[PDB]
RNA sequence: CCCCGGAGGACCACCAGUGGCGAAAGCGGGCGGCCAGAACGCGCCCGACGGUGAGGGGCGAAAGCCGGGGGAGCAAAGGGGAUUAGAUACCCCUGUAGUCCCGGCCGUAAACGAUGCGGGCUAGCUGUCGGUCGGGCUUAGGGCCCGGCCGGUGGCGAAGGGAAACCGUUAAGCCCGCCGCCUGGGGAGUACGGCCGCAAGGCUGAAACUUAAAGGAAUUGGCGGGGGGGCACCACAAGGGGUGAAGCUUGCGGCUUAAUUGGAAAACCUCACCCGGGGGAGGUGCAUGGCCGUCGUCAGCUCGUGCCGUGAGGUGUCCGGUUAAGUCCGGCAACGAGCGAGACCCCCGCCCCUAGUUGCUACCCCUCCCUACGGGGAGGGGGGCACACUAGGGGGACUGCCGGCGUAAGCCGGAGGAAGGAGGGGGCCACGGCAGGUCAGUAUGCCCCGAAACCCCGGGGCUGCACGCGAGCUGCAAUGGCGGGGACAGCGGGAUCCGACCCCGAAAGGGGGAGGCAAUCCCGUAAACCCCGCCCCAGUAGGGAUCGAGGGCUGCAACUCGCCCUCGUGAACGUGGAAUCCCUAGUAACCGCGUGUCACCAACG
């Protein structure tokens, strides 16, 4: 489910799965990429953010995805 | 303006070296040339780049 | 692939077509792509995988330390280590360093209870050491098998050795050091003044 | 002594070797050459500041009403441009129920100036300047720790700090004299300024400066 | 304290050194005598006579013991003066053994290089000591300098070795001998036996039982009453206003209670509590999602390749300058790059353009009024978009110029400039934490209540009150109170709502009702402030708690338990202990207005 992302030419993505993924204690597993703005303008306004929770056996198990496609040339050049 | 960050000086050096003859030791001509020559969608960064190219032109004339 | 480093340029241009010529003329491999070009039949195995932590103010920051052994099963072996925040790139780094550190292994007979002239065992008695694990490899008669530990057996089989007798000293439970000492002995087969 | 040039609107009055400096232009007149009168009544022309250091920070520039908008505090040493009478007005906005009541402070100062002129026959501006000169402290003490006990030690006071201390002492003496008794604040300020000008030891400012200077002389 | 004399005991300042001698312990003034042991030089003598060494010996710091002498200084024990909760210690005064000498005993020490003794081989560079040889000089000296050998003594460091620190011709390397010692920890240097000792004690030295580690070197962090640097009005300095004391509003604690609810804009409802009657607002936020707060008025975190390491890990990311910044500039086994910083996004501020159903009034005319007679003021209408305003786009400021400083990042002063050093305010909140707060916002695991949780009803309670603590309001007065008079904003809200205007009423309030679904109508002529008159230092013409009588508003309902107005009544309080909070400019402080919650009600935001 990340080679699907490399199929696209995204310069930035960030995936966070928060919950009790292995045990009864939450862990907040997260992976990320490089040139992906985190605060300011693009993030929170022009970066594709999506939060969904999935009812598994023992919890909602939140998933937050931040993506920027190959043509999101924010003001830096 | 206190200190110019990395991207300011980097853009300054690349635009000064790609076109060494389109910049002299004045600010107005420098601002005009950088607006003509680079994709500079921000007045403040354009002004900082123009001033920094002005200072390179000053030091490059001073070195000889 | 772009043949970065001039040896890679010759290897992709086909002026060097076999891996034997590099080790015959003392050529230094700086890139793994030369190894995958010249040895398409390279098998890589994950010898060890340990979790490793650094203490900080907010808690331990864990990193996987994966040890990988690469070999052609015909007298070429190498072992590499990779530390990474996640296991996949840790294994990738270990595989790349193993491919960089691949070396030829001299083989033959030499056991007193054998007479075949095949590469099934080590040609003479060799030694290797990594920290405190000392491993002496001894030529054995054909059909005996690998008489080492498990990770040593994996490294020897990848290096293309059938029978050998081992003599170890020190804590062999340090899997990284045991693997490194066995690989060190296999590389020390080339330091013998024939 | 200087090598950093100087802002314009400043003036140098070199006598002997000493470069006396004034930050404000005394010589100012209307378009017809007439003088400008403080409150329309008092002139800024004959006033003489007897302290050479204090001459640099007393802005005796002619103004009808001493009302600068509160625009000289951004820069360090900006208080040298504020007129001295407006500084007196600004130091009357206390306690907290009188903050921002510049009209009340202006009326108090105008009445005090009239009372001063009719009781002394002198220029009210001149009497106020003499009160400041007699009230400004020339020494001070500063905290020092020898290992846990905060001792004292004599130091010098810069002329700006001397002017600030004298002005604060005059205004707080007037306020304390006026609190909780039938005497009005204008009369309290008038007698305080006249006592400060005469160097009478009864005044709050003269007592405060004498106490500070004796403490400094004790803890040199 | 100074001088002049005498007596006594210890030590041998500087020179003086990883300098010397010695087997170790140990040895530091000079002269002399008697001994000892090494190094160097040698075509001297003997001819393997050597190494190590169980057992066996001899020497062996300090303290201590036995007997004698001595005793200046210091000083266990002890006495006293302090400090402390205590102080039988640490500080001060004093003080005896002891420390010194002679004879003997003791026989121990971190008695250490924690490194047994003997011999051979294995890059070097460098300080110093002794002897000797070659050259040069000469404080003409037993002197100095350079070079070689031999022998010591330090430093760095080949090969090699090591768990690593590190050793490395003074080995902990490669070898050849002999001796001593070790075999997880505790029990335990304990018990018993023996020997030695005047004694203290010493040497030698277990097991039962108990235990799963004890331990070495190094890495990251955390911490420190170790060191250094940087920064911050949630720090200090310089200041301003305060809170802490009184009365009152309010929140938590406690007490009381049927209940005073559960957590960390209240009469019904809300509501979850109590009395009575007819799916979870039940737990676990240590199961969780999301959100949020704080670390974080931070600058940090990481990666690619390389490099050091067996490894955990380092480097880069460290040093010097620089500042908001891990911002840069210059040196480095680093060279680049990325998220955070910035940039970026709104709003304020100056200029330009476009625009004038609304908003502006210069220019006009008609009317009313006044007229010192010149003229003026007010209203309606016209004309216009000039001014102002409204809104969309653009420009402008960039250390740009100058002087100084600096390799250069960049800093200070000055001009000019609407605006000068990130122009001013705010947003966006890195990686990872705070077993941070929220199953009472929604959601969800599990575990329970199971025709019982229901946002059912009626009443009460959350409003109970000895008291503690936190945040506030209005005061103590005269820079004031009261009474008249004159003003001057900006947001913002308005639908059955805002409400002009009109009438009634002393007030609160009541009746009718234009216009406005918004630059058009309305809330809306704000208060502080200025002006004039009364009060005059007093618990008062300050203060407005408490209480009595009465009149209204909302609502189904006003007692518990609402809000407003009139008349009367006039408490504490005279500026508040220890302590403590916030704040750097249109800011603090004061003043009011709109609005959120809202049938009504704001001392709150
Ligand atoms: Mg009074
Ligand atoms: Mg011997
Ligand atoms: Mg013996
Ligand atoms: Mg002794
Ligand atoms: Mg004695
Ligand atoms: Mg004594
Ligand atoms: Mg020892
Ligand atoms: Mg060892
Ligand atoms: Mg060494
Ligand atoms: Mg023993
Ligand atoms: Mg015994
Ligand atoms: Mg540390
Ligand atoms: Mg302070
Ligand atoms: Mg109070
Ligand atoms: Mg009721
Ligand atoms: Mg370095
Ligand atoms: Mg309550
Ligand atoms: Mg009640
Ligand atoms: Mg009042
Ligand atoms: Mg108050
Ligand atoms: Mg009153
Ligand atoms: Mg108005
Ligand atoms: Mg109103
Ligand atoms: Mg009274
Ligand atoms: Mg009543
Ligand atoms: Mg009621
Ligand atoms: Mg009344
Ligand atoms: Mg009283
Ligand atoms: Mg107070
Ligand atoms: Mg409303
Ligand atoms: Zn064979």
């Amino acid at each position: 489910a990340v080679r699907q992302l490399m199929e696209a030419g995204a310069k930035g993505f960030e995936i966070v799965v928060s919950g009790k993924l292995s045990t009864e204690r939450a862990k907040f597993e997260k992976i990320t990429y490089g040139k992906l703005y985190k605060i300011g303008y693009d993030a929170k306004n022009r970066v594709r953010r999506a939060v969904v929770h999935v009812l598994l056996k023992p919890g909602i198990y939140g998933i937050e995805v931040r993506i920027t496609p190959a043509t999101l040339r924010y003001s830096d050049e | 303006g206190r200190v110019k960050p990395k991207f300011i000086k980097s853009l300054a050096e690349k635009l000064l070296e790609a076109y060494p003859d389109r910049f002299t030791e004045s600010f107005k001509e420098n601002k005009k040339a950088v607006a003509e020559l680079a994709d500079i969608p921000s007045k403040t960064v354009r002004n900082k780049v123009a001033g920094y190219i002005t200072r390179l032109v000053k030091r490059q004339k001073a070195k000889e | 692939w772009e043949p970065k480093t001039a040896l890679g340029r010759m290897v992709k241009e086909g002026k060097i077509r076999t891996i034997d010529e590099i080790f015959a003329n003392n050529l230094l491999i700086k890139e793994p792509e030369i190894v995958d070009i010249l040895l398409p039949g390279l098998k890589q195995e994950l010898l060890n995988l340990n979790l490793v932590q650094r203490q900080t103010h907010a808690g331990e920051r864990n990193q996987f330390q994966a040890v990988v052994a690469v070999g052609n099963e015909d007298g070429y072996v190498g072992v590499g280590i990779g530390k990474s925040r996640q296991v996949r790139q840790a294994i990738e780094k270990a595989t790349r360093e193993a491919k960089l550190n691949i070396t030829p292994v001299r083989r033959g007979c030499g056991s007193w209870k054998c007479s075949c002239d095949e590469p099934h065992s080590v040609p003479f008695v060799v030694s290797g050491k990594s920290g405190s694990v000392e491993v002496t490899l001894i030529p054995a008669p054909k059909g005996v098998g690998l008489v080492a530990g498990d990770v040593a057996k994996v490294v020897l089989r990848l290096a293309g050795i059938k029978d050998v007798w081992t003599k170890t000293r020190g804590d062999t439970r340090t899997t990284l050091n045991f693997a490194l000492a066995v690989f060190n002995a296999l590389r020390n087969t080339y330091y013998f003044k024939l | 002594i200087f090598g950093e040039q100087l802002p314009k609107t400043s003036r140098v009055e070199y006598i002997g070797d000493v470069p006396i400096i004034e930050e404000c232009p005394r010589e100012l007149k209307t378009l017809d050459g007439n003088p400008i009168l403080l409150f329309g009544k008092w002139s800024f022309e004959d006033v003489v500041v007897r302290d050479p250091g204090l001459r640099r920070y007393i802005c005796l520039k002619p103004v009808v009403l001493p009302h600068t908008e509160g625009r000289y505090q951004k820069r360090r040493f900006g208080k040298a441009h504020i007129p001295i009478v407006e500084r007196l007005v600004n130091l009357l906005m206390r306690p907290g129920r009188n903050t921002g009541k510049k009209h009340k402070a202006y009326n108090i100062v105008k009445r005090a100036f009239e009372i001063i002129y009719y009781k002394t026959g002198r220029n009210p501006i001149q009497v106020f300047i003499d009160a400041i000169i007699n009230t400004a402290p020339r020494e001070e003490i500063t905290r020092i720790i020898m290992g846990g006990i905060a001792y004292s030690v004599s130091v010098d006071v810069s002329p700006q700090r001397r002017l600030d201390l004298s002005l604060r002492w005059i205004t707080e003496g007037a306020r304390q004299c006026s609190f909780n008794n039938p005497k009005p604040i204008e009369e309290c300020l008038a007698d305080e300024i006249m006592a400060a000008a005469a160097n009478d030891p009864k005044s709050y400012a003269v007592r405060k400066r004498e106490e500070l200077e004796r403490i400094a002389a004790a803890s040199r």
